[PDB]
């Protein structure tokens, strides 16, 4: 059952890495 | 202003994913105690016998 702990923590690692890291482009920068 | 929508969206979306894995997790208690109770019930065999 505790394989759900790796499910959650892995998804968190993925989410936050994709979130913060290498953010880029006009999708945000459009107004500047 | 168009990004504020996405920003507000994503925290709720990720919290819902949180709830998903949390409910996946809690099954442990269900099976743990099911086993516990069935074994303890059988343990009365030693006493009554």
């Amino acid at each position: 059952a505790l394989q759900v702990s790796k499910q959650s923590a892995q998804d968190r690692y993925d989410h936050f890495k994709e979130l913060y890291d290498e953010n880029i482009s006009s999708t945000e920068q459009k107004v500047i | 202003v168009s990004e504020s929508y996405r920003r507000r969206r994503q925290e709720w979306e990720l919290q819902y994913k949180q709830a998903e894995w949390e409910v996946n997790s809690v099954e442990q208690q269900i099976n743990l105690q099911n086993m516990q109770i069935k074994a303890a019930n059988k343990r009365l065999e030693q006493v009554e016998a």
